[PDB]
């Protein structure tokens, strides 16, 4: 028992000892994800999200409505009968980086793919509280103003390809035309609408 | 020959700062979730982007200058030698400022990684790391120049928490840049869930909890003037706590689309882990014996028994969470708020108050604090603030798991989710009078901070640095 | 040199500072035309002033910088303080408040080149123009014998002086004031009475009106930049006056306040 | 899950579990079995520990929690491609991915089929009745208004009046059929208006008289007083662009959505002079969700005797 | 009142669409002669070959100034004033100024062609892209309401919420090739050609500045260092 | 594609 | 002044000269670059007949 007092004699001992032990508990949860085919294959059906659909969830990190929103719906019934159709490790294969969120302020926006119209997302993230009145969700009246330059939608694109998402020399080129002339909100918006639509 | 107070107290002075400004920050946010309109449509202070800025500036800006304060000064003094290289050791204080000060310009403009306790985007995450590896180098060395055959049972923490807390950002920000301050994770989906939170509760665990379970190590007994209660028991706790919060990671995904077995092994890891913790919270209590009378003299004294008895509390409460059952019920609730801030307010911020109000008349050559009174005062608005925190959001986070999983014998829900949040708003107030309670504690201690720092003549700072 | 971009502001800014000296009662306008080369500014002027300022100006200010680091080596530099440090000296003969110029403040100086040259580059390679300031805007259009620019401002480093210049209703009297704003600063050594050197030590009237003049310098400054405004002309006309208010007044206040008594040793 | 990387798991959370184990034993190896006041001899900066035994309780429950997780993890998925020995579940094959253990799915589907089982005679029952029946059954009209409120509250209004751009469900006016059947099929197919523009079909003058005529001789509200208009001219325009899809009267069509034009009521987007021009100018084309794919015809035809009951 | 635009130095094809402005609706009356058609070809991206047939009008070589036939004192005697050079004319009014004074000509028979700039008031410029943008006056048309800046948008559709204002640039109908929107992007294309053209090394400078910049702070570590030390 | 961007305004129709 | 750590102020001082001397190569770069031939230069020429 009082072999101990080796490793506090020693601070390259106890360093080492405390780098493997921490290490023990990383290398079994975060490697074997990897080379995992669950986690990684797509959902049949997919395809990555469009240059405005990136874009928009671009925004969507931008504004920070991962603390507020959820993106992953538990195999619950209250759960699925509220939301739909329970997230699958392969909806988010190419989600870097994943937004399934820890934390309800409201509805969980895993399924609000098709859902509701475009005219309610707008007049929705344009003032909450108009089609809502006890909403708590802040008002977003500047995501209709601002509008999207496509600077960094090529490289945006290039980038995700070189992560692993399938996208193709047609969709780099034509990223900077998909959103020439098309507003924040409108982005934000077509990535809203595009989620959970794998899946029904 | 002396101690470096130099960086010591800056930083511990920076800590009061620092803690001030993130939980105005917090109480702002927490308003703007009772009444919208506090947000005033602007795009830099919606709650979006502050929640972020708060969470990561009460984590690195307070909590990291509260631990860098708390190791610089227990190391030298545990060890008997100053700090390995005062360069480095300036270095890692206006890094580190540099570091906050990039949170503030930043996060508010938008530029964050969604990664929960990761969110400083690229070339912000590499200073982080220019500036860890530069304390670890000042802490691991100053334990290499040692003037003392052992090291004490705080400096492993420290150690532990300084090393992992490197291990953990560099792994955590594998990414890809697309500009300056714009970063993609390397990883997806449920491989990026998975390292996103084994990173994430480890900014627990570690940066909160075994970093601050040195800062207790040293204060309990120092401040109570009476020995650890046990050298065995410091043994098995530290080593198992190591070991362990690693593994209990994967409680936060516990039913999520992440692999099953994750799941299991993150819940039976952390039902373990709930041991260790308890004996570290043992051996702190236990250390009074035979000194609880001088609660009622000092109050110094109370803020680290009740920053042990509120991490008993939370380290009970997160390992029941992490059941599956009970997580079903809260894993998007306020609940997982209230437990943060049993561990943060209870926890983390007590046992620093009460580590500051310990130090600071150390390190400027001052017997004692300006208004002991004071202290009193601000103990007490901090736990009544902390408790009510807790309680309100407790009953907020059942009242939505409740309502969510309500249904009728029908089988249709028998709430809608605006329901909940309407059912909240009560919640949301109580929260709010809370935080402005424990700002109001914060405030006191920076009223008192501020007049003992002056009244501090030259040469009293000088002399108590004289090494020993 | 600003004159030798030959763009618009070159030109006509050439053309108002040379026509000031058309404003000496009697050989003024010989003069202007003299220092023109030309009956207007033309490529003439430019060629000589292009050789003035590539050679004589240079060589002059060679010559003159080594003249002021001789005269600081034979008298000692001041310091923050104002404590005479060559009053207590060691054995040695070194002062107690001194040290070696090589290395320690080559190295101080060092630290402060590497940082101007941060602040250097980073106009050069991201800011060149500064706002406009640092290059003018209109100086990127070719100069125009017969177009003047809207509103015609000096670089802001004359600013203030042409602030002064403006702020007199005179031309003469303005051109007069111009000058005395540069030649009453030759004669401050004379101006200040104070028993003490430093501003830490002197009087809080010393302090005030060191502040009223570097405040009056920059608005001066700053309102000399910009095209003539009723507010501006007004505040011009105050700081011009409290700006020779600072030097005239300057063998009173320094006199009638109550100083600190300087250190031996210098603090810090 | 490869057979490697089940085994690295299994290798590591059981390699974990005893250092643990071991870790405890030792340390608790050769204590004094006492608290006791010598403390340990060396001191740092005068903290001293005492050199005590772990407490008996507290070295009993990390023992029994090392016991629970083996258990746990024995019964449950964990230590790689390993499921769990849970007798509700380790067995038969009622599920749908052919597996014999627990997973979020596996619970799922079982908790779903008991539900299914609980509750679809409910919805049958109130399925295969007509709506005008359904719409006068206390249960039936309250569980229409809470998939009403949990589902389309947030659009329509908490209390079935919508706000400005989307339909009052409670008013006598309806923009399509206002007939069971025709509300059924507008909450399963979903509705496109397809308002067209005018802007720059009928110019800008036109748009204003146009407008003008609806506010004043079809609406009946007065101008803003100070507003220049050809009320003859708008009605002109209006027999002849406007006619085809509102009545003469502009009072509607509901076989294209179209809606009565002499009521402010019924306006959804407005009925001031400054929103009907805009309507005019830009178009509207409302749209409303398709409710089949979401949550069924059952529920949709609940909902349907809901609104229904709410309206007539 | 200047409108902002967002002006892409690191797009080569809005470059060489004003480029091809530039060359075509131009040079015409305004020289860009302290620039070189070899470099603009090389910025660019434009091969030489294909520079040389395409915005090479007046016979120049490759490496000439984008020199052009009409003398400044010619041009000054026909429109009454001189068209400046417009190699630096970003930089002498920036880019916001031309965005705004390219889509401000409307006609105003009062002036000596007929038109008249909201930005350039009584400028001696002809409407040389009335072809593209259309017949454009000072008339009444729909503008955003705006009340001590409360910007109304339309929630729903997110576009506007007007008000007839009869003080605003109009185009009339149907009287040019290209619409508001794609005669913004014309405008805008020149608008980049032309802040290239007056600041030509600025990508350059952005990269090196960033290296010099980079150097000079791991030289100010050292020296921190030297000077720090070496003052114990 | 360059081509095609750079393409002179001026068209001219030429016999044959 | 007690006890001036040697080789560590060597060493700084010879870190610092050869950066500097780097620096000093970087900052001539323009001057030497700008006397190769300019684009005024490689006009070239073309065959004479
Ligand atoms: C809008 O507008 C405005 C702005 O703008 C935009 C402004 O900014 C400003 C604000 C203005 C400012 C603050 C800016 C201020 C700027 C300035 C100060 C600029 C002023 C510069 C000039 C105009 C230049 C003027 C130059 C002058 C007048 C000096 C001229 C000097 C000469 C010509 C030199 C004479 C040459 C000589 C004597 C030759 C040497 C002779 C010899 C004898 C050589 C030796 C010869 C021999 C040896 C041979 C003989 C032998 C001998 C002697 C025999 C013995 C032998 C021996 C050797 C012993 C204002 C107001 C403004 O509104
Ligand atoms: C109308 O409102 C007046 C406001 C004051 C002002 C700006 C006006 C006319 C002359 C200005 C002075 C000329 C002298 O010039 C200076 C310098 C020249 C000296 C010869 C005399 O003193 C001033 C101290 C003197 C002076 C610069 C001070 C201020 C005078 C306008
Ligand atoms: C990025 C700016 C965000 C987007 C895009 C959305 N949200 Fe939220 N959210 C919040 C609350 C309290 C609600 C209640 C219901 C309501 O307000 O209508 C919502 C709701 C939504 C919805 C509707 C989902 C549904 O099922 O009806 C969408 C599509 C939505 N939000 C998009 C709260 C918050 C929040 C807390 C302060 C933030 C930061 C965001 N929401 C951010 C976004
Ligand atoms: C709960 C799932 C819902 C029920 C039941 C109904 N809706 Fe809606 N709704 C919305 C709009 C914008 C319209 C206008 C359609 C158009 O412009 O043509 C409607 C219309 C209806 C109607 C017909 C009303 C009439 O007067 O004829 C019925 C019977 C109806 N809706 C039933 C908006 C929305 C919406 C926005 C996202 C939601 C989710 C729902 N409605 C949901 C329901
Ligand atoms: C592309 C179609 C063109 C652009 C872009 C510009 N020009 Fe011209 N222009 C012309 C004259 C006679 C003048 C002088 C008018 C006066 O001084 O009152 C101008 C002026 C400009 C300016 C103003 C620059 C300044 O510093 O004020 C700009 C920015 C400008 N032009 C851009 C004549 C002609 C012309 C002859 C028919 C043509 C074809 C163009 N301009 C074309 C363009
Ligand atoms: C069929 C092609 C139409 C013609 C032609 C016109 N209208 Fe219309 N209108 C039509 C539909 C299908 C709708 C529904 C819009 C929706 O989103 O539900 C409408 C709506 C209007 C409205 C306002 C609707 C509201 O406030 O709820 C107005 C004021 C209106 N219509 C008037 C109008 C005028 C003036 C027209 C000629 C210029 C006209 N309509 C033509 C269908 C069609
Ligand atoms: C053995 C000790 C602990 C265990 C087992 C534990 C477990 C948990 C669990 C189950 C959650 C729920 C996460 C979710 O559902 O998304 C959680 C969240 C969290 N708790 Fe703990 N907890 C412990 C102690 C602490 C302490 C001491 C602190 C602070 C000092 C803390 C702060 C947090 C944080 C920051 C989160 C993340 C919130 C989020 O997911 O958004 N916990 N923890
Ligand atoms: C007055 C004191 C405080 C107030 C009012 C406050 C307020 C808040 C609020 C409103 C949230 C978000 C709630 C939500 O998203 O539902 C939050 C989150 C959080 N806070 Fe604070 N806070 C305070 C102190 C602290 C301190 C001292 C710490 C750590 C040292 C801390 C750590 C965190 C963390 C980690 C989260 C993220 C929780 C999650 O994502 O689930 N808080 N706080
Ligand atoms: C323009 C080129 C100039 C150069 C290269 C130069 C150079 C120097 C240097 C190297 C020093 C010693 C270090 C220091 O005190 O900063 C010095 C001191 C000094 N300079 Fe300058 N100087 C220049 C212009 C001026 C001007 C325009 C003035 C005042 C009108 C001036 C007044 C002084 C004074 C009074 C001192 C010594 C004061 C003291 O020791 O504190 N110099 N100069
Ligand atoms: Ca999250
Ligand atoms: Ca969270
Ligand atoms: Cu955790």
């Amino acid at each position: 028992m009082k072999n101990h007092e080796i490793l506090e004699k020693n601070v390259g001992l106890l360093a080492i000892f405390m780098v493997i032990a921490v290490s023990i508990g990383g290398l079994t949860q975060i490697v074997p994800l990897f080379f995992q085919d669950v986690t990684n294959t797509p959902v049949e059906g997919m395809k990555p999200r469009t240059a405005l659909e990136l874009e928009g969830r671009d925004i969507y990190i931008r504004e920070g409505c991962v603390g507020c929103h959820s993106q992953m719906v538990r195999p619950f019934r209250a759960e699925t009968e509220r939301y739909g159709h329970y997230s699958v490790a392969g909806e988010s294969v190419w989600d870097h980086p994943f937004l399934w969120g820890s934390k309800r302020t409201g509805p969980d926006l895993a399924r609000v793919g098709g859902r509701y119209s475009d005219d309610w997302h707008r007049a929705h993230l344009y003032n909450p509280r108009n089609v809502v009145p006890e909403s708590k969700m802040p008002a977003y009246p500047w995501l209709v103003e601002n509008k999207l330059d496509g600077k960094d939608t090529a490289t945006k694109m290039e980038v995700l390809r070189k992560l692993g998402v399938p996208y193709t020399d047609e969709d780099i080129a034509g990223a900077r035309e998909a959103v020439k002339g098309k507003t924040e909100m409108d982005a934000l918006v077509a990535f809203l609408q595009g989620l959970g639509t794998s899946i029904k | 020959p002396a101690y470096n107070y130099k960086v010591v107290r800056q930083f511990a002075i920076m800590t009061v700062v620092w803690g001030v400004i993130g939980m105005g920050l917090g109480v702002l946010i927490a308003s703007q979730l009772v009444w919208p309109q506090m947000n005033f449509d602007l795009p830099w202070t919606s709650f979006g982007r502050l929640r972020p800025l708060h969470t990561n500036l009460v984590i690195f800006a307070f909590g990291g200058c509260a631990l860098f304060a708390t190791s610089y000064y227990t190391v030298q003094r545990t060890c008997q030698v100053r700090l390995f290289s005062d360069t480095l050791a300036a270095f890692t204080f206006w890094g580190w400022q540099a570091v906050a000060v990039i949170l503030l310009v930043s996060l508010p403009l938008g530029n964050t990684t969604t990664k929960e306790y990761a969110e400083i985007e690229f070339t912000g995450a590499i200073w982080l790391a220019i500036v860890w590896v530069a304390y670890a180098v000042v802490f691991f060395g100053t334990l290499i120049k040692r003037k003392v055959k052992h090291i004490y049972v705080g400096n492993w923490f420290f150690g532990s928490f300084i090393l992992t807390t490197a291990m953990l950002h560099i792994v955590n920000h594998m990414s890809l840049p697309v500009s300056w301050f714009k970063s993609y994770s390397m990883y997806s989906g449920a491989t990026d869930a998975m390292v996103q939170w084994w990173y994430g509760h480890n900014a627990v665990g570690f940066f909160l909890t075994t970093g601050f379970l040195g800062m207790m190590y040293y204060f309990v007994p120092k401040q109570a003037g009476r020995p650890v209660y046990s050298y065995r028991l410091s043994i098995v706790h530290f080593w198992a706590l190591i070991t362990l919060y690693i593994w209990a990671g994967p409680h936060h995904l516990h039913y999520t689309a992440l692999p099953d077995w994750a799941q299991s092994l993150g819940m039976v890891m952390s039902l373990i882990l709930l041991a260790p913790s308890w004996g570290g919270m043992i051996n702190g209590m236990m250390t009074l014996s035979g000194a609880w009378h001088k609660l009622r003299d000092d109050p110094i004294l109370r803020f680290l028994v009740v920053s042990l008895a509120f991490y008993g509390m939370s380290t009970f409460e997160g390992p029941m969470m992490a059941i599956k059952t009970v997580n079903a019920l809260s894993h998007y609730t306020d609940w997982t708020i209230g437990h943060v801030h049993a561990g943060a307010l209870g926890w983390v911020a007590m046992i620093t108050i009460g580590s500051l109000y310990h130090l600071i008349p150390k390190v400027y050559g001052v017997e004692k604090m300006h208004s002991v009174g004071l202290i009193n005062a601000h103990f007490w608005l901090a736990t009544i603030g902390t408790v009510l925190y807790i309680a309100s959001l407790w009953v907020n986070g059942i009242t939505q798991g409740l309502m969510w999983r309500a249904v009728n014998e029908d089988g249709t829900l028998t709430y809608s989710f605006v329901e909940s949040l309407v059912a909240s708003h009560p919640g949301f107030i109580v929260r709010l009078v809370g935080g402005g309670f424990f700002l109001t504690g914060m405030l006191l201690m920076s009223y008192n901070t501020w007049r003992t720092v002056r009244q501090a003549r030259p040469e009293g700072i000088l002399a108590a640095a004289r090494m020993a | 040199g600003y004159l030798l971009p030959w763009g618009q502001m070159s030109y006509w800014g050439a053309q108002v500072i040379i026509s000031l000296f058309g404003a000496i009662p009697v050989v003024g306008e010989d003069l202007a035309q003299w220092i023109r080369g030309d009956f207007l500014i033309s490529g003439i002027t430019l060629n000589r002033f292009f050789a003035l300022h590539v050679i004589a100006l240079p060589i002059v200010l060679l010559g003159l910088v080594v003249l002021h680091i001789l005269a600081l080596h034979e008298v000692g530099s001041n310091n923050p303080d104002g404590v005479d440090i060559k009053k207590k000296k060691d054995e040695n003969g070194v002062p107690l408040d001194g040290i070696a110029f090589h290395p320690y403040y080559t190295v101080k100086d060092i630290v402060g080149v590497v940082v101007f040259l941060f602040i250097f580059c980073t106009v050069i390679f991201f800011f060149p123009e500064m706002g406009g300031y640092f290059l003018e805007k209109p100086n990127f259009e070719m100069a125009n014998q017969f177009k003047t620019p809207e509103h015609i401002a000096p670089v802001w480093y004359f600013t203030p002086f042409y602030a002064i210049l403006r702020a007199v209703p005179d031309k003469l009297m303005g051109v007069v004031a111009m000058g005395a704003a540069i030649a009453v600063l030759f004669v401050l050594p004379w101006l200040d009475r104070s028993p003490v050197r430093s501003i830490r030590y002197k009087g809080w009237l010393s302090k005030l009106w060191l502040v009223i003049f570097a405040v009056s310098f920059v608005i001066l400054g700053y309102y000399g930049a910009q095209a003539p405004s009723p507010l501006g002309t007004t505040l011009s006309r105050v700081c011009t006056v409290l700006y020779f208010a600072f030097f005239i007044l300057m063998p009173f206040y320094t006199r009638m306040e109550k100083t600190k008594p300087v250190p031996e040793r210098v603090t810090g | 899950m490869t057979t490697f990387w089940s085994l690295y798991i299994t290798a590591l959370t059981l390699g974990t579990l005893l250092a643990l184990t071991w870790l405890i034993f030792a340390t608790r190896k050769g204590q004094r079995s006492s608290t006791t006041d010598e403390t340990v001899g060396h001191s740092y900066d005068g903290i001293e520990e005492y050199d005590n035994p772990l407490p008996k309780w507290w070295f009993m429950l990390f023992v029994g929690t090392l016991v629970f997780a083996v258990g746990y993890l024995a019964l449950y998925p964990g230590l790689g491609t390993w499921k769990g020995l849970m007798p509700g579940y380790q067995s038969a094959d009622e599920f749908a991915d052919k597996e014999k253990g627990w997973t979020g799915v596996h619970q799922w589907e079982k908790e779903m089929a008991k539900a299914d089982e609980k509750y679809g005679p409910i919805f049958a029952k109130f399925a295969a009745m007509p709506i005008e029946e359904v719409a006068k059954d206390p249960q039936a009209v309250k569980m229409g208004g809470r998939l009403f409120a949990s589902n389309c509250s947030i659009c329509h209004g908490s209390d079935a009046k919508g706000a400005y751009g989307f339909p009052n469900l409670t008013d006598a006016d309806w923009r399509w059929g206002g007939e069971p059947e025709t509300i059924k099929t507008t909450i399963m197919a979903g509705r496109h208006a397809a308002m067209p523009a005018w802007g720059e079909v009928i110019g800008e003058e036109g748009v204003k008289n146009v407008a003008a005529f609806v506010l004043t001789q079809m609406d009946g509200r007065k101008l803003p007083e100070g507003a220049k208009a050809d009320i003859e001219a708008g009605k002109q325009v209006f027999a002849t662009t406007c006619v085809a899809c509102h009545g003469p009267e502009g009072k509607g069509t509901p076989a294209m959505g179209a809606p009565d034009l002499t009521h402010p009521g019924a306006f959804i987007y407005g009925s001031s002079f400054a929103q009907l021009q805009q309507t005019i100018r830009y178009g509207r084309q409302g749209v409303m969700p398709a409710q089949q794919e979401h949550l069924g015809n059952d529920k949709v035809h609940l909902l349907a005797a809901y609104v229904y009951s709410l309206s007539h | 009142q200047l409108d902002h635009v967002d002006i892409d130095l690191t797009d080569k094809a809005a470059m060489q669409d004003g480029a091809r402005t530039f060359a075509n609706y131009c040079m015409g009356c305004h020289s860009a002669k302290f620039q070189r058609y070899e470099r603009v070809a090389t910025d660019l991206g434009i091969p030489a070959d294909l520079m040389m047939e395409k915005l090479v009008f007046t016979g120049a070589k490759i490496g000439d100034h984008m020199d052009i036939g009409m003398k400044p004192a010619d041009a000054k005697t026909w429109f009454g004033a001189a068209p400046p050079d417009l190699t630096l004319v970003a930089r002498v009014r920036g880019t916001d100024w031309l965005y705004s004074y390219l889509r401000s000509f409307y006609e105003d028979p009062k002036r000596p062609w007929g038109v008249n700039n909201v930005i350039f008031p009584n400028v001696g410029m002809p409407n040389v892209l009335a072809p593209l943008q259309g017949r454009q006056v000072i008339g009444c048309k729909q503008v955003q309401v705006v009340e001590d800046g409360k910007k109304q948008f339309d929630p729903l559709t997110g576009t506007p919420l007007t008000h007839e204002a009869c003080d605003q640039l109009t185009v009339v109908p149907k009287t040019g090739e290209l619409n508001e929107a794609q005669f913004d992007e014309k405008v805008k294309n020149l608008v980049t050609f032309l802040a290239y053209s007056a600041n030509p090394n600025k990508l350059a400078s952005e990269r090196i500045g960033t290296y010099v910049l980079l150097y000079l702070a791991f030289f100010f570590v050292f020296a921190y260092l030297l000077k720090r030390e070496y003052w114990k | 594609a360059i081509a095609k961007r750079l393409e002179p305004v001026g068209k001219v129709c030429v016999q044959g | 002044n007690d006890g001036v750590n040697a080789g560590r102020r060597r060493f700084l001082v010879a870190a610092t000269s050869v950066v500097g001397a780097a620096g000093a190569v970087g900052a001539a770069v323009p001057f030497v670059g700008s006397w190769f031939p300019s684009a005024k230069a490689k006009a070239a020429g073309a065959p004479v007949q």
